[PDB]
């Protein structure tokens, strides 16, 4: 009979009666009407007046001329606040409801086991004495836990032993055995039907939670994607659909099916406020009228990004769309949370932290959390703990030594490097060569980046750190610690003078393998001239076997730190080598694209300054990129040839 | 070892145990505890409390045995002579030890019965149900009869010690055994509708209990076919000699008995009970060893309804089987959660087998023709490891999607034959516009259904008039809207006669409520149609739309050409299933607007998918030469699905992009 | 031979396939694979020019030191899942003109 607006009011439709809500909604705002009342009914008016507000339905659409609703959730579930859940969970419960919301808190920690027992109680001493509102919701709870169970089981204890080495059984077999048997044939279909007939008319609203699919909203998401030339109604129902679930502490945030449409509203969202940008662009103006965006993130938006999202999920975010033009508000907020994520890892690492379920449940939002954190201009303080927590705390098992670096260059883009930061990369990197004095220790990485990187990144940044720790392991070096030299080889430019010197005794240069190895560590800035040599003599022992790193001497050469001209004497072979030595009087007709697909930033940079090949270059691309649809060709013609 | 224990058990005793089954399953299974139950762990029986009665009112304790009458005589005289007041305290004395419960208990709740009936004063059972967390309405006494909180009854027939204990409360006596319909009309009355309108057993009684005889001798007044003989659990230590048992089936009691089942010992009551208990609740999660014989009549079971409608999509074939094989859209089946016999497995086998098809039925070999002709045009071919060149034809065998008007308009002026040639009619004239004569052609099919025991005809076309007056609505606030200063005149669609009547006959629908209305045969046979009702259907192929659309631009972005299946074949297949459904069986809602953009949708998908594919850039070989042999045929049917479900602005984005 | 797919923006081929190894020196590595980092955000500071972070594995684990470029060949070359894909593996492996034109498991940081 009404159709409550999610955007705060409420319209009428199929009130064939009196009306009522119109009414009710008339006297809201009328004094003497309200005074009229009979006394008995007065305090009614004022719990239905409290119940209204709260929920948030304001007025009529007659008068709705303040519309914009603020949400809050005031769960402390949502905000991650696990030492106020533990202390609660510690407390001994008063009531039933506050029994009920611990409960529910004991489902969020990871601890089913408790959780299960705890709603057990509550169905055993709430029976029919109520409403039947917790009864019902503590039924479904129960078998959603049972579910979760069993699904944590068929997968922990199935596949992810490898996870921890040894099967650690989260849940006693006996206790297993037991949920089997109290949970055999459990109805959930026919379980609302087994409520009394009172409780089936008045919480009717209550019915879709035992369905095996309850969510159906994703066929009102196609609208988002509609052509015509709003999407503020469908984030208002997300945010109506988490302060449900999430308020009610129902076990019903933790399955696929809702993960699955938030990472489809949050992504549909995104993706068409990037059309409706770039598309009013094309008729408006660049910057005349192209204000901003459209989106703009807030504190419960970064949550439920980092909650339900997934790296890959992120990074299909991040090559559709330029979130970078999406403003990130309440930056304090962000920040704080970040900064709890950071003590909850500090905290789960430094204790014992054998409990997995919860690891597992909550190492994915950490994770997503500290990827998501580049956007958000971070405090100094809070940056210092969020890096500390990422290097000393974080599991190896799901972030590797390469993946931890591109978290911190991720992090750097967008924030500089104080004295704190690079005191802790300085720490990483002292902890990492104490480690590497066992001589059985190698790293692991499925990125390719190793504790190179580090060092070059802190370089890069502060062209003059000296680590004076790394001197001075340097320093107490021996010759038998073969892979300590070698790790200090890889992190050269971060040690002292004395030091230096002291180490370039230990591995000399030799031929070209050894000169190689030494250029790929950066043992050499300058090219010696005896390097140089050594150079000439691989040539022409090439020039005997003629009668491999040629590209790469070619291209020292172009880049004019290597001043041999003798050299010179050596050409019309190699079309990469006469390329990068002779562009003078080199024939185009055996260029081959697909070099420029292996060449970085600076190399296509200096190939574009020069004159003698830019044209060359440039019909060359422009002819491979007609006669296809390659992206990489494109892209580097325009960000570099132009 | 309890396998092969199935079957070693007559054939009486194996149609049983599915029936009961099928009853649990079926929310029509009244269980029947008696005494036996309650004096399995330790509660005291009515011997001891009879002993105890003689020991007050005849000075010594009993000689020899007493008699049955003496059952009910002793207690009697103790209360004639000495009064309530004794009789009372005694019962107090005896009755206020509470007893844990016992796993029969469990076992017995574990069946999910619809009602359970009992004699038993104790509250074993009512305790059990509420540890369990099963709610049950307790009727005991007359007045919980008027003041029934729930449907689900907890039925005391012979009163229990919740008020009090006292002997008015329980049917202890001679007198009020005697005098039990004038003192307890309502509750006999509520026993005896209970045992007549679902499935009765048995349980705990040994054919030597009052309320046993009362009900057989109650059942003699029944007709014949009136009613249904009740299951008998008899749990004696001694066989049922073959000769009562005779007696007792002719007198309407199939009974089964634990002494044939199991070697036990003759105080083993708990593993006497167990062992049926065990047999019967492990029967209920799968079915006997199949044959040639019933694979074939079960996967018949299963799929004669669905024999009715046109055509049925794959996506949902898993709910008919409730999620026992993963049917892919490819058309494979594969193993997700059969834990048991592979009846699909043998189906599949058999049919690619001409010689093991010979030792069939006589009559099963055409149900198996029949259910081959209705899985070679459903597009399912074989099983998922077993699969190859499975290549499939897209063919819709409808007028309303080929847009032939003068032919339909031609059918539609023809004469009707039967209720489906109305349903058809009827979708046409929607089809063409002219929804005010589609409506009263709904309203005749929907009268002239019901006469015919079908539902399918009579639950679609109510949807398809119901869809129907959403769209004549909707189509007149356009007209008396925007729709009047589009196009000079007005243009009165429909009567104001006619749209009076339509809403007086649609207010209170309630059309989510239309499923649960349904018959309960219905509703278990036909749980795919359920979806129509609401956006479901749309739900489960939309869900994967979104995930592979972001599948699909990942490698867009990547550039990764991939040289094997392309991922737009699934999307593909779904789109000629659900536009098949939606348009051989002529339902409403094809032109929904929910379904026109999923339409759209995929269509955009696919063809950013192939423009891409189009333009390799490879330079190199494919597998030996070249892996891709075609691109985007687009065949009549794709542009016929461009061209119904697209606006102007929608081709033209894609134009731009393409 | 349905898991091998074609990248664009860098010359290579991606198929979960081990191959036995052969070089010019006589050290012989059995079954391995390659993995490609292509990461144009690289820190280059010195003389590199590689958008591609390539390495080895010869067990999953076994990472070896690239030394010298092995002038290794292709050898017997299996996918571990259906059948040896010799052929399938060196008749691609020309007209590349890039350096380990099989590899396995691009990371792909951007």
């Amino acid at each position: 009979d009404y159709h409550f607006e999610v955007n705060g009011t409420v319209v009428r439709h199929k009130n064939k009666g009196f009306g009522y809500m119109e009414r009710f909604f008339e006297l809201k705002e009328s004094c003497d009407e309200r005074s009229k009342l009979s006394k008995k009914q007065y305090e009614r008016f004022n719990a239905l007046f409290n119940f209204f507000e709260k929920n948030g339905v304001i007025c009529m659409a007659k008068d709705a001329g303040t519309l914009n609703t603020s949400i809050e959730i005031n769960s402390l579930a949502y905000h991650g606040k696990y030492d106020v859940m533990k202390k609660f969970i510690e407390e001994q419960s008063v009531s039933i409801e506050d029994d009920y919301k611990k409960a529910f808190f004991l489902a969020c920690l990871g601890r089913w086991e408790e959780s299960y027992d705890l709603y057990s109680n509550i169905i055993l001493n709430s029976i029919d004495e109520s409403n039947g509102c917790v009864y019902y919701l503590s039924q479904i709870n129960r078998y959603r836990i049972y579910q979760s169970i069993t699904q944590a089981v068929t997968q922990f204890n199935g596949l992810g032993l490898l996870t921890f080495g040894r099967h650690y059984k989260p849940f006693t077999d006996e206790f297993l055995a037991r949920i089997e048997r109290e949970m055999t044939n459990f109805n959930i279909d026919d379980l609302f039907n087994g409520m009394p007939f009172e409780f089936q008319k008045k919480y009717k609203i209550l019915e879709f939670l035992s369905d095996n699919q309850f969510l159906y909203d994703d066929t009102v998401k196609l609208f988002e994607l509609t052509n015509k030339v709003s999407d503020i109604v469908v984030l208002l129902r997300l945010y109506d659909n988490l302060r449900f679930l999430y308020e009610n502490c129902l076990w019903s945030v933790s399955f696929h099916e809702f993960h699955q449409y938030i990472r489809n509203s949050m992504s549909l969202l995104i993706e068409k406020a990037e059309y409706e940008r770039t598309r009013d662009i094309d008729e408006l103006g660049f910057s005349f009228f192209g204000k901003k965006s459209g989106f703009f993130m807030e504190y419960y938006d970064f949550v439920n990004i980092s909650r339900h999202f997934k790296i890959d999920d992120i990074k299909n975010l991040e090559r559709s769309c330029s979130i970078d033009k999406i403003r990130f508000g309440e930056q304090e907020k962000i920040e704080e949370y970040l900064v709890g994520i950071a003590e909850e890892i500090t905290k789960q690492f430094s204790a014992n932290g054998m409990n997995v379920v919860f690891y597992t449940q909550f190492i994915s939002e950490a994770k997503a959390a500290l990827y998501f954190a580049k956007y958000v201009k971070l405090s100094e303080e809070g940056l210092g703990k969020i890096v500390k927590a990422l290097l000393f705390y974080f599991p190896e098992r799901d972030l590797d030594i390469g993946k931890r670096y591109v978290w911190l260059e991720r992090l750097t883009k967008c924030n500089e490097l104080p004295k704190s930061i690079i005191s802790i990369i300085d720490d990483f990197l002292v902890l990492q060569a104490e480690k590497h004095i066992d001589q059985n220790y190698s790293e692991v990485s499925s990125n390719g980046l190793y504790s190179r990187d580090y060092g070059a990144l802190i370089k890069h940044f502060e062209k003059n750190f000296i680590s004076k720790r790394l001197s001075e392991i340097t320093l107490c070096l021996t010759q038998d610690k073969q892979k300590q030299i070698d790790f200090l080889f890889k992190l050269l430019p971060l040690l002292s003078t004395n030091a230096k010197s002291h180490l370039l005794s230990f591995k000399s240069v030799e031929n070209i393998n050894d000169l190689m190895n030494g250029i790929r560590i950066g043992l050499i800035d300058e090219f010696t001239p005896e390097h140089e040599e050594l150079i000439i003599e691989y040539l022409e022992t090439r020039k005997v076997n003629y009668i491999d790193y040629m590209s790469t001497f070619g291209i020292w050469y172009f880049l004019e730190e290597i001043n041999n001209s003798k050299m010179e004497e050596f050409i019309g072979m190699d079309d990469q080598y006469d390329f990068f030595v002779d562009p003078e009087n080199f024939d185009y007709k055996k260029f081959i694209p697909s070099w420029l697909k292996n060449y970085n930033d600076k190399l296509l940079g200096k190939i574009a300054g020069n004159k003698h090949m830019k044209h060359h270059v440039i019909e060359v691309l422009k002819e491979r990129v007609k006669n296809s649809n390659d992206k990489r060709y494109l892209e580097i013609l325009m960000n570099y040839f132009i | 070892k309890l396998k092969e224990v199935f079957l070693m058990l007559d054939n009486n005793v194996v149609e049983c145990i599915k029936e009961i089954t099928e009853s649990s399953r079926n929310g029509k299974l009244v269980f029947f505890v008696g005494a036996g139950v309650s004096t399995l762990s330790d509660y005291p029986q009515w011997w001891r409390l009879v002993d105890k009665y003689h020991e007050e009112l005849y000075g010594s304790p009993k000689k020899g045995n007493y008699s049955s009458d003496e059952y009910l005589r002793i207690p009697q005289i103790f209360y004639n002579v000495k009064g309530e007041m004794a009789f009372d305290g005694i019962l107090k004395d005896f009755f206020q030890v509470d007893k844990p419960t016992n796993p029969i208990h469990d076992k017995i709740l574990a069946m999910n019965p619809a009602h359970v009936i009992t004699t038993n004063y104790d509250n074993l059972i009512d305790t059990a149900c509420w540890k369990r967390g099963k709610y049950f309405s307790v009727i005991s006494a007359e007045e919980d009869v008027a003041n029934a909180t729930s449907s689900r009854y907890l039925l005391k027939v012979h009163g229990d010690f919740r008020k009090g204990f006292k002997g008015e409360n329980v049917v202890l006596k001679e007198d009020d055994y005697l005098n039990y319909d004038q003192n307890y009309p309502l509750i006999s009355n509520l026993m005896k509708t209970i045992i007549a309108t679902h499935t009765i057993v048995f349980i705990g009684y040994g054919l030597g209990d009052y309320n046993i005889n009362m009900l057989l001798n109650w059942v003699r007044k029944l007709q014949k076919d009136s009613f249904h003989k009740p299951f008998f659990i008899r749990t004696d230590p001694s066989p049922i000699e073959n000769e009562t048992l005779i007696y007792y089936e002719n007198k309407g009691l199939r009974i089964i008995d634990a002494a044939s089942l199991i070697d036990s010992n003759e105080y083993d009551y708990l593993e006497r009970y167990s062992a049926v208990m065990d047999l019967l609740i492990e029967s209920q999660e799968n079915k006997f060893i199949t044959k040639d014989d019933e694979v074939i009549d079960y996967i018949y079971g299963k799929i004669s309804p669905l024999f009715a409608l046109q055509y049925i999509r794959k996506i949902d074939l898993k709910h008919v089987f409730e999620y026992d094989y993963h049917f892919e859209v490819n058309g494979t089946v594969v193993r997700h959660k059969n834990k048991g016999f592979g009846y699909m497995e043998r189906f599949f086998e058999l049919k690619e087998s001409c010689d093991e098809r010979s030792k069939l039925s006589k009559k099963q070999y055409e149900r198996f023709n029949a259910l081959f002709n209705f899985f070679e045009k459903n597009g399912v071919i074989c099983m998922a490891k077993d699969a190859g060149t499975l290549n499939t034809s897209i063919e819709i065998n409808s007028l309303a999607y080929h847009g032939k008007y003068d032919v339909m308009k031609k059918f539609i002026e023809e004469q009707s034959v039967s209720i489906e040639d109305d349903y058809k009619k009827a979708f046409f004239l929607a089809c063409l516009g002219r929804w005010e004569e589609s409506y009263d052609l709904y309203s005749n099919i929907i009268l002239n259904s019901i006469d015919e025991s079908n539902g399918c005809v009579y639950y679609l076309s109510q949807i398809n008039r119901y869809r129907i007056y959403q769209s004549i609505t909707q189509a007149v606030t356009q007209f008396n809207g925007l729709g009047l200063l589009t196009f000079g005149r007005h243009y009165k669609p429909f009567t104001d006669e006619f749209l009076a009547r339509i809403e007086r006959e649609m207010t209170n629908f309630n059309i989510d409520d239309l499923f649960n209305g349904m018959p309960f045969e219905f509703q278990k046979k036909y749980k795919i149609l359920e979806f129509l009702s609401d956006n479901q259907f749309l739900y489960d192929d939309t869900v994967k739309l979104f995930e592979l659309t972001n599948k699909v631009r990942s490698e867009m972005s990547e550039g990764s050409y991939s040289f094997g299946m392309s991922s737009d074949i699934v999307v593909l297949l779904r789109l000629y299933d659900n536009l098949r459904f939606l348009y051989e069986n002529c339902l409403w809602s094809v032109s929904f607007h929910e379904f026109h953009q999923y339409i759209r949708n995929s269509m955009s998908l696919l063809i950013e998918k192939a423009e891409y594919e189009r333009t390799r850039d490879i330079d190199e070989l494919g597998f030996s030469f070249f892996g891709k042999k075609s691109g985007f045929f687009m065949e009549y049917y794709d542009f016929v699905n461009i061209s119904r479900h697209f606006k102007i602005d929608d081709i033209k984005n894609l134009e731009r992009s393409c | 031979t349905h898991d091998l797919v074609y990248h664009s923006k860098i010359n290579t081929f991606v198929w979960d396939v081990e191959f036995d190894i052969v070089l010019s020196d006589s050290k012989e590595l059995n079954k391995c694979y390659f993995v490609k980092c292509f990461n144009p955000y690289r820190i280059n500071g010195k003389c590199d020019f590689a958008v591609s972070s390539i390495d080895i594995f010869s067990e999953g684990k076994r990472l070896l030191i690239e030394n010298e470029f092995n002038f290794k060949i292709t050898k017997a070359v299996h996918v571990a899942t259906s059948k040896d894909v010799t052929e399938i593996v060196l008749h691609l492996s020309e007209r590349i003109s890039s350096p380990f034109p099989i590899v396995k498991e691009v990371v792909y940081l951007d």
